[PDB]
């Protein structure tokens, strides 16, 4: 699995330019896409989404009316068209993919960055924390403002981390239960609208920003982060 | 359990008369079609006669017609053959089997050894 | 022929040594295993149309 | 008065309860020749409908002109529906490989809808062209008052008499085939015997082209009289023999009637 | 000559043995309860897609998630919840007699008239399904390979041979003999040390997989044998034939107890299944009908009507909720 | 729901694939080839496969032979096959009452009902020459042979003896007698003469299933 994209550089006010996304080592057809762009001094924002098949298109509201997203799938690619753009659209972007079933895990591969220089459910993280030696416990929460249970028995509440230097990987998906590929040294759990994140064991490779990330209606909001020291 | 019993056998010259029975037991002998099987020593198996349930739907081969007789006791479980004039070719092994299923009007008999209901068999010898 | 008839012998020489036990050990046993479990079967009594997840 | 009181009240009637088999039977298996048989219930049943709501609830302006376009166009799609019905039916025992690949549930559809388009236009449009049209209007409603007798003996001449011709001349092939498979299989069965049914495809065919021919004749009869009562109840009677010749010879229609009529 | 002599005596002394310790009958015991009346079943759910006969499926261990086989070549799972879709996997041959689901709900195997029972993973990296292993060791056709483990599979074919396979190496390791017509059916025990088996001889064994032995062998019915359940206490287990009856067997005594037989009755079962609890039996006939039997009693109770051609799948929920049924005519029903 | 509507969409585009499938599927005709051994069953043509194509029409066939002799069992999946192929050799007197007894036992099956049978008697050409040499007799074998006459409705061959014919319309009648005996109506067999170097073979099954299709639509409209 790899995606690999392609684009951006030194734009002048009411310009427009078109990015790239490639993807190679899965099978492209089945999938839905994402586009979420950081900011240089916030944290991640959402973009657009296009479902599989293109059945189905959602935007934010900062941008619709000027930003259009489509895909073609035997080449396997991925597009974005712009309009003319402010000056605060100064922000790196990343390519997501997600698939939807019983029991899947949506929110797994992220892709590498581009930069592109040219010059409501709300969830509140907060106080950072202190450094930490190894061996230690650490505990993080992250408060939400409504409840989180569909009358199903499900809470949607994801984990992620960044490593400094590198892209976001997901934790844990839906509270409960962890990912794959992920030691499980890690647990969370909570209530209806309060949550935490426990962490049993401290290593020299666990530092970064952790976020909280809620999907029940979607127009998506993230947390604020954490950061750990040494 | 299904079990089966044949009688009847011996040495006979040329031109003669001998009886056969299969004795039936461990199920209901009223709902079943029965048959003759016969192989050849050193050929195979062979179908030589039939009858059914009720006692009228006899049928023959056409090397044996107007020299076999087939019948069947429903009040006593048993089978029986009456075969006279018999002629030198006829020294083989001879067996008595059944349909597998009941109510029914097919069945397939003639088989390599890998027949569960079928019965042990007889020596007939008319050669000498 | 004759090595399958001796395998037959063989095989049912095997069969004259079991223990066995009188029949109405064995029923009383599975009366009390019925009579003992009757409360957590759905299927015996119809289930309520409140707590039922098929509808 | 009361002839047509009783009159539509069995037309609704029976028709609806067929509607309900037949919709249950499609749900439950995959066939094209389903979907015409709910389209002749569902035309019979406006029949019944619109001539019943005229007289009865409306008994003693273009209060009756509207309402003399929507009887004449129930009964045009009377007539379409059964043309349907036999040319699909000449296509499966005359091309039967190409017949297999060719018809889907898409193409099915297609030619629903656009049978309903075509029946609009030949009521809605007569009364915008100034020639069909009769005057001196008044009270004592009919059919005669409102509308112009060229318009419907016109009609008849390049509807009726053009559409005729083809449906005869599909069972008089039908039956140059039916015989010949029959004689095949007598020359073989006194092979097997040594060692009726084609009075039957002939006396089906007549019962069909005897409920059909008299569809339209009858109402063209009081037609070429009128440039009368007992003719029009046995045109409209036509349409209660329709439900039996297309939806009782069929087994499975039957049975599952049968099966839950009040069991 | 001796050989049959000696085969004569043996069976003599066993049934001596087994029939002079018969006191009573299980009849004769439970005359005093009473019986449970009435039970009338509708169907809640139906599932349509597939485009041929059903010829098997099994539930998941979740009680949510199924799978059903048909003879067109296709392998679909379905939500019984919501009547979602959520897989469908095309084969290679056309022709499939059986299918199975893994206890971890990460594997699915099938196999056919092919000789070859399949491996296929669910849950892969590239987001798709692919074969994970073929196994061929066997001669005739292949009617039921059942999963023991997430590395083990027991497999009965068509010429009159079982064995235990190896998905690692794909190499077979313990095979069983004795039978002498083709194997139809077999059952595993909850604790996964024993299993039972049925042939077309009117006959049933009862194996022991740690050795490799046959333990005892229990003849009473007259014709093939179709089907095979076990008892949820783990000590008896009910057959059904080609001649109409079913029979109940105790494995500590070696002798049937009941017989489950109804006149106006001419047509076969090819399917048996329990209760939670034990204490109802469901069988399937040709003559597109269900029944359900009272195992205390033997008396007929309620009867499952609705399909249209002959019953040839059925099971039973692990918590004991609902009954899935597929027949000839491509439909599959919940009923609750 | 936001995650539960995508499950809908999903189903919903699966059933539209399963859709296209079905027109595939429906459009093929399928035929099973029976048989025994020396009767050249393989020169006309644990599973095999065979597709050829004619005017634009796909078939299939399959063969059997990797399988015991017991065929009472997995005999029942074939009960929606279009026809079946019988092939026997008409050439040895010693084996025909094999071939009578397996035609009927397939005739009279209970699952089979409703499935009609296509005959072909293979090797016709050593016949002839064996009738024509003359080594063994018939009516040794059938006693019936000594009463038996050629019916109005033969067509012999340009340049043949009438006794081949003879020896070709009994063994005909043989099976016709079986195949006339316990028919409702619902199926039928067609007899035909096959030779050792005959090419033309595929337009006989074409035909016939042209008309097995023909007869079934024609009976259900109350015209035959
Ligand atoms: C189910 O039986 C019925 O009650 N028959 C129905 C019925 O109402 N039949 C009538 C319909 C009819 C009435 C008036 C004029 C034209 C048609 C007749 O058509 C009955 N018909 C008789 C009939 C046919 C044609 C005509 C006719 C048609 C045009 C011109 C002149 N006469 C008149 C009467 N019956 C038969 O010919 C029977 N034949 C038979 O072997 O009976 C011993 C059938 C039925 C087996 C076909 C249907 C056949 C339509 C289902």
């Amino acid at each position: 699995v790899q995606l690999v994209e392609s684009g951006g550089g030194l734009v002048q006010p009411g310009g427009s330019r078109k990015l790239s996304c490639s993807a190679s080592g899965f099978a492209f057809s089945s999938f839905g896409m994402h586009w979420v762009r950081q900011a240089p001094e916030k944290g991640l924002e959402w973009v657009a989404y296009i479902s599989s098949g293109s059945g189905t298109i959602y935007y934010a509201d900062t941008v619709k009316g000027r930003f259009t997203i489509s895909r073609d799938d035997p080449k396997n690619t991925l597009f974005l068209q712009m309009t003319s753009l402010r000056s605060e659209d100064t922000a790196m972007y990343y390519c997501v993919r997600s698939i939807y079933y019983y029991g899947s895990s949506p929110f797994d591969f992220w892709g590498q960055g581009t930069t592109l220089t040219v010059s409501d459910i709300v969830m509140t993280q907060a106080t950072s924390s202190v450094p930490v030696t190894p061996g230690e416990s650490v505990s993080i929460s992250c408060r939400s403002s409504k409840s989180l249970l569909h009358s199903n028995g499900n809470t949607y509440l994801y984990w992620f981390l960044q490593r400094p230097g590198q892209s976001p990987q997901l934790l844990i998906y839906r509270m409960s239960n962890l990912a794959s590929g992920v030691p499980d040294r890690f647990s969370g759990s909570g209530s209806g609208t309060a949550f935490t994140l426990t962490i049993s064991r401290l290593e020299a490779e666990d530092v970064g920003v952790y976020y909280c990330m809620q999907h029940l209606e979607y127009p998506l909001t993230f947390g604020a982060g954490t950061k750990l020291e040494l | 359990q299904v079990q089966l019993q044949e009688s009847g056998g011996g040495l006979v010259q040329p031109g003669g008369s001998l009886r056969l029975s299969c004795a039936a037991s461990g199920f209901t002998f009223s709902n079943y079609k029965m048959n003759w099987v016969r192989q050849a020593p050193g050929k195979g198996l062979e179908w030589v006669s039939d009858i059914s349930q009720s006692g009228a739907s006899i049928s023959y081969t056409g090397s044996v017609k107007g020299r076999f007789t087939i019948s069947r006791d429903n009040a006593k479980n048993t089978l029986y053959l009456q075969m006279n004039s018999l002629k030198p070719e006829d020294t083989a092994v001879y067996y008595c089997a059944r349909c597998p299923a009941p109510f029914t009007r097919d069945c397939f008999d003639v088989t390599s050894t890998t027949y569960a209901y079928r019965g042990q068999g007889t020596q007939v010898t008319v050669s000498s | 022929s004759i090595a399958q008839a001796r395998k037959l012998v063989e095989q049912l020489k095997m069969e004259a040594n079991i223990d066995r036990i009188k029949v109405s050990k064995a029923a009383a046993d599975l009366m009390a295993y019925c009579e003992a479990h009757a409360k957590e079967d759905p299927l015996l009594t119809p289930v309520p149309a409140s707590e039922n997840p098929f509808r | 008065g009361v002839i047509l009181a009783v009159l539509a009240s069995l037309i609704i009637a029976t028709n609806t309860l067929v509607a309900v088999a037949v919709l249950l039977l499609i749900h439950k298996n995959d066939g094209v020749s389903l979907c015409f048989t709910l389209n002749l219930a569902v035309a019979d049943t406006l029949i019944g409908v619109a001539i019943s709501g005229l007289l009865t609830d409306q008994l003693s302006k273009t209060l009756c002109s509207l309402r003399m376009a929507f009887v004449t166009s129930s009964a045009a799609a009377s007539v379409l529906t059964v043309m349907l019905i036999t040319f699909d039916r000449y296509l499966a025992i005359k091309q039967p490989f190409r017949y297999l690949k060719i018809m889907s549930g898409f193409v099915a559809g297609a030619c629903i809808a656009g049978l309903w388009l075509v029946s609009y236009l030949i009521g809605f449009l007569p009364l915008g062209i100034p020639m069909f049209q009769q005057t001196a209007y008044k009270g004592q409603c009919s059919f005669f008052a409102v509308f112009h007798p060229h318009f419907v003996l016109t009609l008849s001449c390049v509807g009726f008499f053009p559409a005729m011709l083809l449906f005869v001349f599909f069972y008089c092939d039908m039956l140059k085939i039916a015989s010949m498979h029959s004689q095949q299989i007598r020359k073989m069965e006194h092979a097997g015997a040594m060692a009726p049914s084609d009075f039957k495809a002939l006396r089906t065919v007549s019962v069909l082209i005897g409920s059909f021919a008299l569809s339209w004749t009858p109402f063209l009869i009081t037609g070429i009289v009128q440039v009368e009562r007992y003719l029009w109840l046995l045109g409209v009677g036509n349409s209660l023999l329709n439900p039996l010749i297309y939806a009782y010879w069929q087994k499975e229609v039957r049975l599952q009637l049968y099966h839950m009529a009040l069991g | 000559d001796q050989l049959r002599q000696e085969a004569e005596q043996l069976k003599n002394q066993i049934r001596d043995a087994r029939k002079a310790c018969a006191d009573a009958t299980l009849s004769q015991i439970t005359n005093n309860i009473d019986p449970v009346g009435r039970i009338q079943m509708r169907t809640r759910r139906t599932l349509r897609g597939h485009l041929a006969k059903i010829y098997a499926m099994h539930w998941g261990t979740d009680s949510r998630l199924l799978v059903s086989a048909s003879q067109d070549g296709k392998l679909i799972i379905w939500d019984s919840y919501t009547t979602n879709k959520v897989h469908a996997i095309p084969l290679r041959s056309s022709w499939v007699m059986t299918c199975a689901y893994a206890p971890s709900g990460n594997y699915v195997a099938c196999g056919g008239l092919d000789n070859i029972c399949s491996i296929y993973n669910l849950k892969t990296r590239e987001g798709n399904v692919r074969v994970s292993r073929e196994l061929a060791g066997h001669t005739g056709y292949l009617s039921c390979c059942r999963f023991l483990d997430d590395n083990q599979i027991v497999t009965s074919s068509g010429d009159t041979t079982c064995a235990l396979w190896d998905i690692e190496t794909g190499q077979q390791t313990t095979t069983f003999t004795g039978h002498t017509g083709d194997v139809m059916s077999l059952s595993l025990a909850p604790d996964t040390r024993l299993f039972v088996s049925g042939a077309c001889d009117a006959s049933a064994k009862l194996w022991d997989v740690r050795e490799g032995m046959c333990r005892q062998t229990f003849t009473g019915h007259e014709s093939d044998i179709n089907a095979i359940c076990f008892f949820p206490n783990g000590n008896a287990f009910a057959t059904g034939s080609d001649d109409a009856t079913c029979r109940l067997f105790d494995l500590r005594a070696d002798q049937e107890l009941m017989t489950y037989s109804h006149d106006n009755i001419i047509c076969g079962i090819t399917s048996v299944s329990f209760s939670k609890s034990g204490r109802l039996l469901l069988a399937g006939y040709d003559d597109f009908n269900c029944n359900v039997w009272d195992a205390l009693k033997a008396d007929r109770a309620g009867v499952l009507a609705g399909h249209d051609n002959r019953v040839s799948c059925l099971g039973v929920t692990d918590d004991g909720m609902a009954v899935a049924t597929g027949s000839w005519d491509s439909f599959l029903k919940i009923w609750n | 729901s936001a995650e539960d509507k995508a499950a809908v969409e999903r189903s919903k585009m699966i059933e539209k694939q399963l859709q296209k499938d079905k027109q595939v599927y429906r459009a093929t005709h399928r035929l099973l080839l029976l048989g025994a051994d020396n009767s050249g069953k393989s020169t006309i043509v644990g599973i095999f496969e065979t597709k050829f194509q004619v005017d634009k029409v796909n078939f299939h066939m399959f063969d059997v032979g990797g399988q015991r002799d017991e065929r009472r069992k997995w005999i029942q999946c074939f009960n929606d096959v279009t026809a079946i192929i019988f092939v026997v050799d008409s050439s040895d007197y010693n084996r025909l009452q094999e071939a009578l007894n397996d035609f009927k036992s397939i005739w009279n099956n209970r699952w089979l009902r409703t499935i009609s049978v296509i005959l072909f008697l293979n090797k016709q050409d050593l016949l002839a020459e064996k009738v024509l040499a003359g080594k063994s007799k018939i009516e040794d074998y059938f006693p019936e042979f000594a009463r038996y006459t050629t019916p109005e409705d033969a067509t012999p061959e340009p340049g043949e003896d009438p006794r081949v014919t003879r020896a070709k319309y009994f063994i005909r009648d043989e099976f016709l007698r079986i195949s006339t005996a316990s028919g409702d109506g619902r199926h039928y067999c067609y007899p035909h003469f096959t030779c050792a170097v005959d090419t033309e073979n595929a337009r006989r099954i074409f035909n016939d299933c042209r008309d097995i299709i023909q007869r079934m639509h024609l009976r259900q409209y109350e015209l035959l």
